[PDB]
């Protein structure tokens, strides 16, 4: 048995402006009882209504996912939220807690590239975006075309990883079809992050043909 | 679990001196290398100095070499940074930091404290 | 149960370039030192097992790591032998077992693309080089950077974990920072990928330069 | 649970012939997973062939094989089937059955592959 607790995405925090934190319980050999999870603060202030989802996995694992909408000001000013998990066949309750990561702040730099054409794929091209020089680790990367955000599934973005003195970095990879670039030859890589200025977003556009 | 609490910030005139104390709690302090990092208004963070586990190895950034002295006392679980010959250029928020793997050099440290403010000006 | 064990496959660099593949068994022990960990190497086939080395070290947080590495036959591995690492410790109720063999399934050679980031304010003595390795499978790959015809240390660069593309093969990104002295010395940096299905000699590479 | 998939039914057939591939499942609850078939012809990049629904209501095919092959499964016998009709020289390949923990209906880098079997279409 294992339990995890997330932080809000920057997209939730700064673009939608309605951050939410998710407590995730992954339960191998399940269904002896019912998992009870309780949201709480360190400060003791009221907690909003939480959603709760139970899903059975293909391998027979049960996952319990609960998500709490949190106050925008409360999180920014360093509030601490705790998820405490009770189940009858668990010996002692599992407790996880979360808060804004302290420490210095650094704006991302965004660079977007287009791979050369390769035989076998002249009706699609691979777009690659590099986001680097930022900290904390939390970042959300987004792709926009004809002024509309693409579905998340269209692209895949690497987990953040250290550079040993330059900040964190991530890469984004997107596959675009010929019809899309014939329609409009502009694809926009946008990063949402705390230390970006002026509106917590920085972006760069790339085009298949210059 | 690593909890780091800075103290000792304040306001001083150019040429003055101020002493920063970072208190450690919740882990075996004597097993970790320690470092100090600062961020001045509207500038990217700058690694300042770092200390060895035993205290034998000291490193300093070129900007602060011979002006600051880092130290630690492992029985009191306290890390220190002694700043002498302060300049307005040194106005920044200062954090103490540590990492599970590498802490001697500049790095994206796993753990940071809460920070404290140092203002060097004519006042 | 507070203890966890992992078992690797040979790297493509060890298997195909160095030509001495090795598999590493890793036991990570929280709240340790109640006893001594004994792990025994075995095969499914039952053939002799080579002599294995052992390294045990304490972590900063007080966790113990026990690492054992076994040299495996080049012929045996390619032709599908199955190796098992069996972990014994006195405070474990039942021994932990992990096993490994080459991943089955179709195979596709990488494509390599190498780029040079634009100049960035703040340093005239460094530039970031970025290499994209994609469209390959299985996941197992080793990525390397060469300058002045010699391989750079592993610490010089950082390479993303392999991740799916939903029908086009796996992909990884590599990031390298090069200094002014190096490119002034020779402005050619080569991104080289080692992979099973790369042909003709299990290698594919692309060169990149700071100044066109 | 450990995923074991064993193909059978390969061989040599004349063009225009037909063949039935049987993939036997063991070590997991077969009735919970979507299934697919993948092939790689000699010296060509791998190509996803077909995929099946959990219950069998959903079938997907690549255009190259559409209307020639028909996929099916029997959940009580823990066995997946691919029925191949009107074979062409284009279809000589090694065939694998596959499945994935997340997505199996479309082409993907599947988590699990079987051992494969060979289909040689020639005179
Ligand atoms: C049977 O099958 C099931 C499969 O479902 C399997 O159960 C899985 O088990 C593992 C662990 O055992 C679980 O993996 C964990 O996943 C946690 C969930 O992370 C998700 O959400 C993260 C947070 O998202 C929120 O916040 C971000 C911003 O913070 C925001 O953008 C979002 O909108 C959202 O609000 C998210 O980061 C994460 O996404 C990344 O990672 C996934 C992983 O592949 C990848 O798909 C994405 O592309 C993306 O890069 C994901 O979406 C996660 O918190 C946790 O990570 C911590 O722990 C590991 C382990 O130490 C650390 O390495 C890591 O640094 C983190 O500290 C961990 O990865 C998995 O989630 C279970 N199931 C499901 C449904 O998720 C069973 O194991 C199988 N059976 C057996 C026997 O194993
Ligand atoms: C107290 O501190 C200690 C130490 O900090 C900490 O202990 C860690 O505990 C976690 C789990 O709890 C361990 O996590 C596992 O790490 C495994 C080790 O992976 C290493 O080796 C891998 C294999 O290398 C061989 O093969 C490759 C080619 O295959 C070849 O190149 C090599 O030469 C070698 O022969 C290798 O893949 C891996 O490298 C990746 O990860 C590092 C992480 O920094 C990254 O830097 C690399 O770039 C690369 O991405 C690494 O070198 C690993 O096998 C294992 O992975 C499984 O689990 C994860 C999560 O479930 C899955 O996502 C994954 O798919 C695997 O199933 C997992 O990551 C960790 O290793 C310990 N650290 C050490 C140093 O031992 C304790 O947790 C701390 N205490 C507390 C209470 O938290």
């Amino acid at each position: 048995v294992s339990a995890y607790l997330s932080r809000p995405s920057p997209f939730d925090l700064f673009i939608r402006k309605s951050p939410t934190i998710t407590c995730l319980v992954v339960d191998l050999a399940p269904s002896k009882g019912t998992v009870n999870l309780t949201w709480s603060r360190a400060s003791g202030k009221p907690v909003n209504h939480s959603t709760r989802k139970e899903e059975k996995q293909r391998n027979g694992t049960l996952t319990v996912t609960s998500t709490l909408p949190v106050g925008t000001r409360d999180w920014i000013e360093g509030e601490t939220y705790q998820c405490r998990v009770t189940h009858p066949h668990l010996p002692r309750a599992l407790m996880r807690s979360t808060t804004k990561t302290s420490g210095p702040r650094a704006a991302p730099e965004v660079y977007a590239f287009a791979t050369p054409e390769w035989p076998g794929s002249r009706d699609k091209r691979t777009l690659a975006c590099l986001i680097q020089n930022f900290m904390p680790e939390d970042i959300s990367v987004q792709w926009l075309h004809n002024e509309v955000q693409l579905p998340d599934a269209r692209h895949s973005t690497t987990q953040p990883r250290k550079t040993k003195g330059s900040g964190f970095f991530v890469f984004s990879r997107l596959e675009v079809t010929r019809a899309e670039w014939e329609q409009k030859d502009e694809f926009i890589c946008r990063a949402v992050h705390e230390a970006a200025s002026p509106s917590q977003t920085v972006q760069r556009a790339v085009s298949v043909n210059p | 679990e690593v909890q780091l609490l800075e103290s000792g910030g304040g306001l001083v005139q150019p040429g003055g001196s101020l002493r920063l104390s970072c208190a450690a709690s919740g882990f075996t302090f004597g097993n970790y290398d320690m470092a100090w990092v600062r961020q001045a208004p509207g500038k990217r963070p700058e690694w300042v100095s770092s200390i060895d586990t035993g205290g034998d190895i000291t490193h300093y950034a070129d900007s602060v070499k011979g002006r600051f002295t880092i130290s630690r006392d492992n029985a009191k679980n306290t890390l220190y940074l002694q700043m002498n010959s302060l300049r307005p250029e040194d106005t920044a928020v200062y954090w103490c930091a540590t990492d599970e793997e590498y802490a001697l050099g500049p790095n994206e440290f796993d753990y940071y404290g809460q920070g404290t403010l140092v203002t060097v000006s004519s006042a």
